[PDB]
């Protein structure tokens, strides 16, 4: 039962320093690339850092670049962030995410419940036009996602992935790659698109259906999320 | 062309004819074993020493350029320098490298086990990287020297033989002797050993210290004259004029090198 | 009873008169006014490199991209062919291996040898580890080459003179397969699944129905041990290849052999064979380091896939034919085009 | 032993029982396929490289 | 110019490979053994003293040993006796008693076998001759020349252990190649590892001259 707890959170005066641990239980967390992806108050996501297995091979966010240190314990299974000079930008849940990556891999697969920070007072732009649509359940409904760059490549992988954060809840993986499901999701959710243009395409809309879709991008680090379209009714 | 310039001539040019295919069928060998599972730290120095023989032989014939124009340098000053320094640091390289064999040789016999259980390829290249820093690394602080102040290097004044003759004559303890020291150590145990540890054919007991006995002429056959050289000059206080004959016998171990240590084992 | 030996061979007779019956033309005579393929001219395009012992078998996946190879150290890895990448690699319980598999699907992988046991392993889990699903046991001799039909079924052949279909779900012999009379050495799934052949070291091949459990025709011919066999495309014949170095073709609805592929210069035996995806080429693998490729229709040798330093073990080639694997003893497999 | 030969009788006779066609249409039919398919082979007639996925 | 994707399951690949040269390496660090022999002529009893296939481990000295016992494997051995082409050595086990119990010429044939087999060229033979005070015994009730009507010499056992250890050592053809090392065993001994230690330190060497060139 793969589960992610993170804990660390709390009230934090400004320009101080506080560490995350995200404790792994129920899978090869060894063998398992993780990533921290925040989530200001009312915002969309932001992806932070990166540490591959291995500790090969680490990225950052550049609004956290010297600030912010991402560490990994693999005998413990525990992942640490170690922040330091937190401004009132920081305030956000911080989320736990694995991703694996090998030839038709899942990355992005399971995120953590995450955990509330409170600071008291050249990268692809993905653009969502629609911030928010009326549904009727049974019918079907297309959410949008642009790109400013081409997201396919020349081995034909168009690294575009889709996520729902239902509400009060931590987001799921539903397509990889454009086309590709994920598991656990049924076939009413669909993916296609060309090299800027996507099309998430969900057909008789369920009552659980309701909640934010978001769109990132795979191609290179920074990796960036979109605004979000929000499906209501 | 004088009667010695001649002999000379013609000693680089069967050491270069015979040499460089000798090596190059030698090196793809080395080459494939290291890319085969399991490598042996003796495999990574019979590479090491192939390549160190190439260098010299493959700048050889600028030596056999001298030998015809009867020593006297007639390409560019800088030619003179790279050539002559890559020469020297290859016959370092090579001396240190067959130091390092010997030691594979002495440990595999002496101690069968212990060699079994700590056998990994790393200490094989650490073990290459020491003979061609020591040498490589000896060589590049003297030429550095030289620049920071007709003949290649073979006419120094009156003044420089104040410090060209101090250098060669450390060249000679720390940089031969010490080598040696080892290589004899080994291979006089090597043979004990041999001689001594009966459940064996006779044919292999011969075979081994045969080829024991070659390495080591070899390395005091060839390396012995030159090393030799800078200590008779510190005592004379003066280049030994005999220094161009000792070279050829150095170069000679690039040819007789890999007929001893892959042609021999071909035979087996 | 003597009289049920006499019998027997009273039979026998009428089976040899029958088949000689049909027998009118050879494929040669009809296989003469076809024009040659020409010389077959691959070059090693991959060098897989990471085993540590010899390579024992290979398969391919569906894909046509990823494969699975078995060696002697205890493991299986599964390469990713354009890139030269490992995907998975896989420790085994036995090192002693002699096969290996890889379902249609993807979702697993089998492997077996002396252990006498077919292990199942799954490659998709959530815990993101590959995991044995099951150890299938019941072969009382080594496990000599299994090949999946579906994810819930496997046929296994083995060294106790037998084959046998499997329910990987519940673990048991759904039925057994008895007929040969030597260690049943390889085997070969027919396009459609509901038949498959057997070579075994009874100098025999026999054609089995998968559904009823029973040996539908015998197929004598070679003089030694049969060490690989596989179907022609079409899915109406197969060709063996055995030790007394030759490869054979064989036709089910004349129920006889057609054509003998052998090289006088060839001496040693056939470890591996496949067919090209027009079924025009016949790969053979040789204990001389070598493989061979055959023209099928007119038996004249085409090519030669020379590049191991020791014996080709095991020899594929991909759904699309886009590519051959030839892995060998050498540690090496090798992907030509 | 005796049931063991017995065995072996009954399985002989349900080979005879098969029909057999001719070696000359088996034989038209291997051919016919090898023509149809010629031009699906990579390896029979080199495909070229842009379509080759194993450049390199 | 890979993609983010690639170039992480590129650093996966690299991961894979160094940790199959480090399995690689314990193995390299360990004695392989294959034990044959006669129906049940011995083997439990040194293996005591140390289904498909059986594996035994034990350390002496620093070392590990690996036995793979094939008895249980009842098939033709030529189609899986080359998986055992690099072992360090082969342990066959003869029973001295089963001279009168014939059986002695079918471990003969077997011998012979595994000597002159194209894969064993270069493979020492560790044989011991099990149950010497058994034989000790026998011999002195029934003579040898039930088994060897060629034998002339008094049936005595120090003649008759020799003699007996001659008719194996005679069968081995390649003389050169390999070596073939004897030990007479018992049930009452604690020496046999001690035996095994000292031939497989033999066989290291001659590994280390092939590596280093001389051998
Ligand atoms: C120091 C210094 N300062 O002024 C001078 C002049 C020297 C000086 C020191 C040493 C030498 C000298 O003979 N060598 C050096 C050498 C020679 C040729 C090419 C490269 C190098 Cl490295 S190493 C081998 C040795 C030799 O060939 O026997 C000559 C000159
Ligand atoms: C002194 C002998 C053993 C030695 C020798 O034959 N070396 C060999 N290497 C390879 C094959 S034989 C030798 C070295 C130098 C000269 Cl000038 C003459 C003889």
């Amino acid at each position: 039962d793969v589960q992610l707890v993170e804990s660390g959170g709390g009230l934090v005066q400004p320009g101080g320093s506080r560490k995350l641990s995200c404790s792994a239980s129920g899978f090869a967390f060894s063998s398992f690339g993780m990533h921290w992806v925040r989530q200001a108050p009312e915002k969309g996501l932001e992806w932070v850092a990166y540490i591959s297995s291995g500790s090969g091979t680490i990225y950052y966010a550049d609004t956290v670049k010297g600030r912010f240190t991402i560490s990994r314990d693999d005998p413990k299974n525990t992942l640490f962030l170690q922040m330091t000079s937190l401004r009132s930008e920081d305030t956000a849940m911080y989320y736990c995410v694995r991703s694996i990556y090998y030839y038709g891999s899942s990355p992005f697969d399971f995120w953590g419940q995450g955990t509330t920070l409170t600071v008291s007072s050249s990268d692809i732009v993905m653009t969502q036009a629609t911030s928010s649509v009326p549904v009727t359940p049974g019918e079907s409904v297309s959410i949008s996602c642009r790109s400013s760059k081409s997201l396919l490549h020349s081995n034909g992988n168009t690294y575009l992935y889709w996520f729902l954060q239902r509400p009060g809840q931590s987001p799921q993986l539903l397509i990889y790659r454009m086309s590709n499901l994920a598991s656990g999701v049924p076939d009413r959710f669909s993916g296609s698109g060309s090299g800027t243009a996507f099309t998430l395409t969900i057909s008789r809309l369920e009552a659980e259906d309701v909640g934010v879709y978001y769109c990132m991008q795979h191609l290179e680090y920074p990796l960036t999320f979109g605004a979000g379209t929000k499906l209501e009714l | 062309p004088d009667w010695k310039s001649s002999l000379i001539l013609m000693a680089y040019i069967i050491i270069f004819l015979t040499g460089l295919p000798a090596n190059l069928l030698a090196l793809r060998a080395f080459v494939g074993r290291i890319r085969q599972p399991q490598p042996a730290p003796v495999h990574i120095l019979l590479l090491s020493l192939t390549l160190a023989d190439l260098l010299l032989l493959l700048l050889l014939p600028f030596k056999i350029i001298e030998a015809a124009s009867n020593f006297r340098w007639y390409l560019p000053k800088v030619v003179c320098a790279l050539t002559s320094f890559g020469f020297y640091s290859s016959i370092y390289c090579s001396t240190w490298l067959l130091a390092g064999i010997s030691i594979e040789r002495y440990l595999g016999v002496a101690f069968p086990v212990q060699y079994k259980l700590s056998r990994r390829p790393l200490y094989g290249v650490i073990a290459a990287l020491v003979a061609w820093v020591m040498s490589f690394g000896h060589c590049t602080i003297v030429i550095i020297v030289q620049y920071l102040n007709i003949t290649c290097y073979e006419n120094f004044t009156d003044n420089q033989l104040d410090v060209v003759l101090p250098v060669r004559l450390e060249l000679c303890l720390v940089l031969f002797f010490i080598p040696m020291a080892v290589t004899i150590f080994c291979y006089w145990r090597f043979v004990w050993i041999m001689l001594s540890q009966p459940l064996v054919g006779a044919q292999r007991r011969r075979r081994a210290v045969g080829l024991a006995v070659v390495t080591l002429l070899n390395f005091l056959v060839c390396f012995g004259p030159y090393n030799v050289s800078h200590l008779v000059g510190y005592h004379q206080r003066k280049s030994p004029w005999w220094r161009s004959i000792a070279v050829v016998f150095s170069s000679l171990n690039a040819s007789l090198d890999p007929l001893l240590f892959y042609f021999s084992s071909s035979v087996v | 009873l003597d009289q049920l030996r006499q019998e027997a061979e009273q039979l026998k007779n009428q089976i040899r008169d029958a088949r000689k019956a049909c027998a009118d033309a050879t494929l040669s005579q009809i296989t003469n006014n076809i024009d040659p393929v020409g010389r077959i001219q691959m070059r090693t395009r991959r060098t897989l490199r990471g085993h540590l012992a010899k390579i024992y078998a290979m398969h391919w996946g569906t894909d046509s991209r990823l494969l699975v190879s078995a060696s002697q150290d205890g493991k299986l890895i599964i390469w990713d062919s354009y890139t030269t990448n490992k995907v998975h690699a896989i420790p085994l319980r036995s090192s002693w291996v002699m096969t290996c598999a890889y379902a249609p699907s993807g979702n697993y992988v089998a492997c077996g040898g002396l252990d006498n046991i077919c292990s199942i392993y799954n490659l998709k889990t959530r815990e993101g580890n590959v995991r044995v699903s099951r150890e299938l046991a019941g072969h009382t001799g080594y496990l000599s080459c299994c090949r999946f039909l579906d994810d819930n079924q496997i046929v296994t052949s083995s060294g106790d003179t037998t084959c046998a279909l499997w329910d990987i779900e519940t673990g048991q012999q759904t039925t057994t397969f008895t007929g040969h009379t030597g260690d049943v050495m390889s085997l070969s799934l027919a396009p459609d699944t509901r038949l498959f052949v057997s070579g075994a070291c009874d100098a025999s091949a026999k054609l089995w129905d998968v559904r009823e459990g029973m040996c539908r025709q015998t197929f004598t011919g070679h003089e030694s041990d049969i060490n690989a066999i596989c179907f022609f495309p079409n899915g109406n014949a197969f060709a063996t290849g055995s030790d007394d170095a030759t490869c054979r073709l064989f036709d089910l609805r004349a129920d006889q052999e057609l054509m003998t592929y052998s090289h006088d210069n060839i001496i040693c035996g056939i470890t591996s064979v496949s067919f090209s995806k027009s079924g025009r080429l016949l790969l053979a693998g040789y204990d001389d380091f070598n493989c061979n490729v055959w023209d099928a229709l007119k038996a004249d040798r085409a090519g030669v896939l020379a590049g191991h330093d020791n014996r080709v073990s095991c020899l594929g080639v991909t759904d699309d034919g886009m590519a051959v694997a030839t892995g060998s003893w050498d540690s090496f497999l090798k992907i030509w085009n | 032993s005796i049931a063991q030969a017995r065995k072996l009788v009954e399985q002989l006779k349900m080979e005879a029982n098969i029909d057999r066609i001719k070696v000359s249409k088996a034989a038209a039919d291997l051919m016919a396929y090898c023509e149809a398919h010629a031009k699906e082979d990579p390896l029979l007639t080199p495909v070229p490289a842009s379509e080759n996925p194993f450049r390199e | 110019t890979l993609s983010a994707e690639d170039k992480a399951a590129v650093e996966r690949s690299k991961m894979i490979d160094r940790n199959l040269r480090e399995d690689g390496e314990k193995a390299a660090r360990e004695v392989k053994l294959l034990l044959l022999g006669a129906g049940e002529s011995g083997k439990s009893t040194i293996v005591k003293q140390m289904t498909g296939i059986v594996e035994t481990h034990f350390t002496f000295k620093d070392l590990h040993f690996k036995m793979f016992d094939v008895g249980g494997q009842r098939s033709e051995r030529k189609k899986w006796i080359h998986c055992f082409e690099g072992v360090t050595a082969i342990i066959f086990c003869v029973a001295l008693s089963d001279y009168d119990l014939n059986r002695m010429h079918e471990s003969m044939k077997l011998f012979d076998s595994i000597c002159n087999n194209k894969w064993f060229t270069d493979t020492s033979i560790i044989l011991f001759l099990n149950k010497k005070d058994l034989f000790e015994e026998k011999i002195k009730k029934s003579p040898l020349t039930i088994c060897y009507p060629e034998y002339a010499g008094s049936n005595t056992y120090e003649e008759a252990a020799a003699y007996i250890q001659c008719q194996f050592e005679d069968l081995n053809k390649r003389k050169d190649t390999k070596e073939i090392y004897t030990h007479f065993t018992c049930a009452t001994d604690t020496k046999n590892v001690q035996f095994v230690f000292d031939a497989v330190t033999d066989v290291i060497i001659k590994n280390n001259l092939k590596d280093c060139g001389l051998f």
